[PDB]
């Protein structure tokens, strides 16, 4: 009686079959490995979308298939038809875009993408919970985003990549 | 087209 | 004249947004006639991006069964085979 | 029936300073209904980014106008408020340092958001023209990926981005 709902489509790639979901979170990749790591270096492809989930911070995005989504009962899938239509709509414009335009497109998407990557890195932990199952949860200010997007995140992790921010925090 | 009219 | 060399794409677009007026040079010249479309305008047609034999891609246009119909292009067989997708 | 996609900002301004008359294009063409706000006693108004409308179309709205319009997404007004409260409580007593950050790191986003409202580049136009003779323009917004491009009214755009327009057609040769 739960079900996440997709909020924003972040990116799409052609990737290894099964290299979608939980194990594609930046911190899983980091922890364990990247299921899409070797890809097309021959083997079957699968157009996958990078999802931003309602309720979770970008640090939790995952790659997904038009199916895995259905096979999971996520809401917002009406957004998937909007995206698809748009991507083709542009992949199209590409083959004919003058080099002067293709360059702009590349610079902008380059930037845009770096932006979308900050969102995943703690900028400053501003608060903390004092209910430890062994660690405190931390309230995080994400780089590139408003405080309106601070989100409680599991301690334990945070520490795995952002100790400096929590060691900082820390006045005293 | 379509603005807030 | 006029055979079909290959169906390049497919789409749902404004009725009429087919033909000469859909070449890249014509779009860039006088704007895209499919501009702004989206399924709630009542034109809704299935349109195929049909690259032509004897013309390079810049000349490819968007046609419809009815449009291919009345021009009498050869290669319709291609249409049948293109209308070939299942789940 | 419209949908609240995102809460961009929060303010307090003249009563009535909400809706269409509060867009930046309307404001530029007619002045700010919140004009030189302040003696004035005010209302809590939210800057809202709508579903299927570009940031250039945002508008200030009060919890009331929202309800009056039957817009969908009201759930969002609660979270936002609950979140806004959570922030304050947590920043009641923070170093002045904590506070500087917050104000800098918030002026950054404030300024960033404004960009979405300006056309960084027009990349295609319509074959059909208004009765006035304006075509519509597929606009690429400053700060947002091409997945965010959109068709905007010809007349609307021309009022403020005639360059991009001029420089779009100029690029044809």
């Amino acid at each position: 009686e739960e079900f996440e709902t997709i909020e924003r489509f972040m990116d799409c790639r052609i990737g290894r079959k099964g290299a979608t979901g939980a194990t594609t979170t930046i911190y899983a990749v980091e922890a364990d490995g990247d299921p899409n790591a070797g890809f097309e270096k021959k083997e079957p492809g699968e157009i996958q979308y990078l999802i931003k989930w309602k309720g979770w911070s970008h640090i939790h995005n995952t790659w997904e298939t038009e199916e895995t989504l259905k096979q999971q009962n996520v809401r917002g899938m009406k957004k998937l038809d909007n995206y698809k239509k748009k991507d083709q709509e542009t992949k199209r414009w590409l083959k004919n875009a003058s080099p002067e335009d293709v360059e702009y497109y590349n610079c902008q998407q380059e930037l845009t993408d770096d932006l979308h990557k900050q969102y995943q890195i703690v900028g400053r932990i501003i608060a903390h919970s004092n209910q430890k199952a062994g660690y405190p949860d931390y309230y995080c200010k994400w780089q590139g985003l408003p405080y309106s997007e601070c989100s409680w995140e599991d301690g334990a992790l945070i520490s795995k990549k952002f100790q400096a921010c929590i060691d900082e925090y820390f006045s005293r | 087209a379509r603005t807030k009219q | 004249f006029e055979t079909i060399e290959r169906f390049m794409d497919c789409r749902i677009g404004r009725k009429g947004a087919t033909g000469a007026t859909t070449t890249i040079y014509a779009v860039e010249a006088d704007g895209d006639p499919n501009a702004g479309f989206e399924k709630n305008k009542e034109p809704g047609e299935i349109q195929y991006l049909i690259k032509w034999k004897g013309w390079s891609h810049i000349h490819n246009t968007w046609e419809t069964e009815e449009t291919l119909k009345q021009q009498n292009v050869r290669g319709m067989k291609k249409l049948d085979n293109y209308k070939k997708k299942d789940q």
